[PDB]
């Protein structure tokens, strides 16, 4: 099977400059091309740019011809998208996907790579802060403030507790700090008889909270 | 640049009921070797677009055959014979033709539910977070159908606006229902120096709006 691999997520100041990296196997690479396309949070997919990794051919969007440098490396089999003066609202899920070796065919965009999240923002990398939201049926959760960037992870009880549990999608808050809740149903009755500990993971500080979750 | 135009944008469908997306092209898309490059890509939550439907109608390898395309020159149809739970996420249309290449906006396929009213839920701020110098108030709405909800919050009957933030889980894959987070962030101070608070929520499964409160 055809697989494209990228590189894992970056975080970076705005003004910096990153190289994002997508491996190709189960084909030809240098019989084909590569587009990239990214998705920022809450809007479609835009079109960045192409390159063969035939004859090194190039295209971009205008928006994107004088930040962007794109090479391929035939002896790796490997894409990069070289972007120059990040701005905050690069923070994307950028994408690179197999595309047409030139002119001859349109757009193919068969097989997709997996994403790399890049978050650009003034903010520092810090974990969360965890506080309890505390409780026929009712409601207990974990509010998981002020971390920085993306992405967090929530279970209850080691991964025990899944039946109703919402974890949300996170809001990014004015101070540039992310924001989230996860929330569980459980019946009244097991309130004073049962534990409930939410377990937050946030890779990017490597930090880790448990949080005891109180009537 | 082309313009894609999608429609609708939002599609909810009965579970196992057919479902019909249209794009439009501002060119038509016929490209210099006779074939009109007009794809289709599905994107399922959380995971990375996938190929559908390549040149109008051609379907991709691994593509259930309830999936088929059509169209003219400038306009097209995404057809699906029965929408499946595993169908829900956001559809877009591309042209692949004249680059820069271009995306229609998406078209989010949901499954059409009975509708549910929200279970609702308030919570008081943590002592822990109030020894921080910051308040959070959150309002939960619960499992209900369909998507659009309402949040009021009222501090001491003040109606509140401009210091909440709102959040909405993706359509839960079992019983095809929404919840909805609804956060007020106060300064300890102001938050010590009122009373009541209140999260009034209105939706259609509702026949009057619902209030849940504390009292500090």
């Amino acid at each position: 099977e055809v697989q494209l691999v990228q590189s894992g997520p970056e975080v970076k100041k705005p003004g910096a400059s990153i190289k994002v990296s997508c491996r190709a196997s189960g084909y030809t690479f240098s019989n084909y091309g590569i587009t990239w396309v990214r998705q920022a949070p809450g809007q479609g997919l835009e079109w960045m740019g192409w390159i063969s990794a035939y004859n090194g051919h190039t295209n971009s969007a205008q928006k994107f011809q004088g930040r962007v440098t794109m090479t391929t490396d035939t002896s790796t089999s490997t894409a990069y998208m070289e972007v120059r003066s990040l701005r905050s609202d690069d923070t994307a899920v950028y994408y690179c996907a197999r595309d047409r070796r030139d002119l001859l065919t349109g757009s193919l965009g068969d097989y997709w790579g997996q994403g790399t999240l890049v978050t650009v923002s003034s903010a520092s990398t810090k974990g969360p802060s965890v506080f309890p939201l505390a409780p026929g049926t009712a409601a207990l959760g974990c509010l998981v403030k002020d971390y920085f960037p993306e992405p967090v992870t929530v279970s209850w009880n080691s991964g025990a507790l899944t039946s109703g549990v919402h974890t949300f999608p996170a809001v990014l808050q004015s101070s540039g700090l992310y924001s989230l809740s996860s929330v569980v149903t459980v019946p009244s009755s097991s309130l004073g008889t049962q534990t409930y500990i939410c377990n937050v993971n946030h890779k990017p500080s490597n930090t880790k909270v448990d949080k005891r979750v109180e009537p | 640049d082309i313009v894609m135009t999608q429609s609708p944008l939002s599609l909810p469908v009965t579970l196992g009921q057919p479902a019909s997306i249209s794009c439009r092209s501002s060119r038509g898309l016929l490209y210099i070797d006779g074939n009109t490059y007009l794809n289709w890509f599905q994107q399922r939550p959380g995971q990375s677009p996938r190929r559908l439907i390549h040149n109008v109608s051609n379907r991709d390898s691994g593509v259930p055959d309830r999936f088929s395309g059509s169209g003219s020159r400038t306009d097209f149809t995404l057809k699906i014979s029965r929408v499946e739970a595993e169908d829900v996420g956001v559809y877009y249309c591309m042209q692949g033709t004249y680059w820069p290449f271009t995306f229609g906006q998406g078209t989010k396929v949901e499954i059409k539910r009975t509708v549910a009213a929200p279970s609702v839920f308030i919570f008081p701020p943590s002592d822990e977070q109030l020894k921080s110098g910051t308040a959070s108030v959150v309002c939960l709405l619960n499992n209900f159908y369909p998507r659009e909800a309402k949040v009021q919050w009222k501090v001491d009957n003040a109606l509140q606006s401009g210091n909440s933030q709102e959040s909405v889980t993706e359509q839960d894959s079992k019983d095809s229902t929404y919840s909805l987070s609804s956060t007020l962030t106060l300064s300890k101070a102001d938050y010590e120096k009122h009373k009541v608070y209140a999260c009034e929520v209105t939706h259609q499964g509702l026949s009057s709006p619902v209030t849940k409160s504390f009292n500090r």
